[PDB]
């Protein structure tokens, strides 16, 4: 049972800028055969892997040539230069020279990019959700960076606890942005029982919190 | 070109058997190998064995020996997975990949199967429209959406005017909620001045439930 240990565990880079992906086995990769069955694959968010490198240094057909593997016996190198928004993911090294073959655990690779501030929306529930008996107000927080954000819910300007769920969506592979949605989840009742509603933005990108809100039934 | 489509996600009880196919195309199915790897929610990917279609043997990795099993359909060229005596440290996505023997190497995989094992019923989700957030003669930008709310378990498919709308849409990881549920939204930014002109359509599918529904969201 030879362990893969692949580091670091999370590699933010910059675009533009050179990532460095360490594998290390246990016990040499090389077979007696003389080749050494080193690979790389990479999952993009959502997706299904990609291969990537096989034996240690050759890329696969289609692949870019700013992704380069090295190394040999039991270390081993992926390397990135000049990095782009679409090669976020999770790199894979496998190994397939000792039974039975094995993945390290893998590395995000992470984009750093310069803040950039959320553009902001609130949506009121649907009649048809109120005639089900249920009320979501959802705050949407889309393309921003860096990925921490706070969004407060005020309902007739008393502020919120606990009653909200926030989801955030990867980097985005264009321009590795975020996007989050907030949802405050309501009984019809309670929400018939406020006029305003208010979620506010505070965030890297704004020089001051920024607000949105509605007037129950506009 | 070389296509691996599996099979549509599943939900079984504990104890009970799953089935996951692989269809494969646009090579010689015999002459490559077909490994399957498994991958938990939010954790790696693991290497359970592999079937050679050739000679029609299989080999399992240590934890997959004993309620796995491998079968082929040669003259569909297709590729099973079965689990029987289904536990919780099953519930997965499953993928099948060829092996081009010539480097050991997996080179291309299918798109992945959900496999959820647990003993609650399916349940499917609730459309509602997040109405666009300016009127059409307005300037800028609109946002809007789809709230896909209350369904058991994952995945739901979310696409916009089936497919033909795809820049700008936001679909959103689904969050538990104490009803011990799933929702999600998904959004999309057009040009407002669109809002007049452009019907906008979310198209969901949970298949676990055979839930289809396509809601018109406007102003
Ligand atoms: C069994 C084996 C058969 C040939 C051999 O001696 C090595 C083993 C282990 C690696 C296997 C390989 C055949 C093809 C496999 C299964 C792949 O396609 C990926 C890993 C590969």
């Amino acid at each position: 049972e030879l362990v893969m240990t692949q580091t670091p565990l999370s590699l933010p880079v910059s675009l533009g800028d050179q990532a460095s992906i360490s594998c290390r086995s246990s016990q040499s990769l090389v077979h007696s055969n003389g080749n050494t069955y080193l690979h790389w694959y990479l999952q993009k968010p959502g997706q299904s892997p990609k291969f990537l490198i096989y034996k240690v240094s050759n890329r696969f057909s289609g692949v870019p040539d700013r992704f380069s593997g090295s190394g040999s016996g039991t270390d081993f190198i992926l390397k990135i230069s000049r990095v782009e928004a679409e090669d976020l993911g999770v790199y894979f090294c496998f190994q397939s020279t000792h039974f039975f073959p094995t993945f390290g655990g893998g590395t995000k690779l992470e984009i750093k990019r310069t803040v950039a501030a959320p553009s902001v929306f609130i949506f009121p529930p649907s009649d048809e959700q109120l005639k089900s008996g249920t009320a979501s107000v959802v705050c949407l927080l889309n393309n921003f960076y860096p990925r921490e954000a706070k969004v407060q819910w005020k309902v007739d300007n008393a502020l919120q606890s606990g009653n909200s769920q926030e989801s955030v969506t990867e980097q985005d592979s264009k321009d590795s942005t975020y996007s989050l949605s907030s949802t405050l989840t309501l009984s019809k009742a309670d929400y018939e029982k406020h006029k305003v509603y208010a979620c506010e933005v505070t965030h890297q990108g704004l020089s001051s919190p920024v607000t949105k809100s509605f007037n129950r039934g506009e | 070109q070389v296509q691996l489509v599996q099979s549509g996600p599943e939900l079984k009880k504990p104890g009970e058997t799953v089935k996951i196919s692989c269809k494969a195309s646009g090579y010689m199915f015999t002459n490559y190998g077909m490994n399957w790897v498994k991958q938990a929610p939010g954790k790696a990917l693991k290497w359970m064995g592999w079937i050679n279609p050739y000679t029609g043997e299989s080999t399992f990795a240590d934890d997959f020996k004993g309620r796995f099993a491998f079968f082929l359909e040669t003259s569909a060229t297709t590729a099973y997975l079965q689990i029987n005596n289904l536990k919780n440290e099953d519930t997965a996505t499953y993928f099948c990949a060829r092996g081009t023997t010539i480097v050991w190497a997996m080179d291309y995989w299918g798109q992945g199967t959900s496999v959820t094992v647990s003993s609650a019923s399916t349940k499917g989700p609730s459309v509602f429209p997040l109405a666009p957030s300016s009127k059409s003669t307005s300037g800028g930008t609109a946002a809007l959406g789809c709230l896909v709310k209350d369904y058991f378990p994952e995945p739901v498919t979310v696409s916009w005017n089936s497919g033909a709308l795809t820049s700008g849409v936001h679909t959103f990881p689904a969050v538990l909620q104490s009803s011990g549920l799933y929702s999600l939204s998904s959004v999309v930014t057009v040009p407002s001045s669109s809002l007049g002109t452009q019907t906008y359509i979310c198209n969901v599918n949970h298949k676990p439930s055979n839930t289809k529904v396509d809601k018109k969201v406007e102003p």
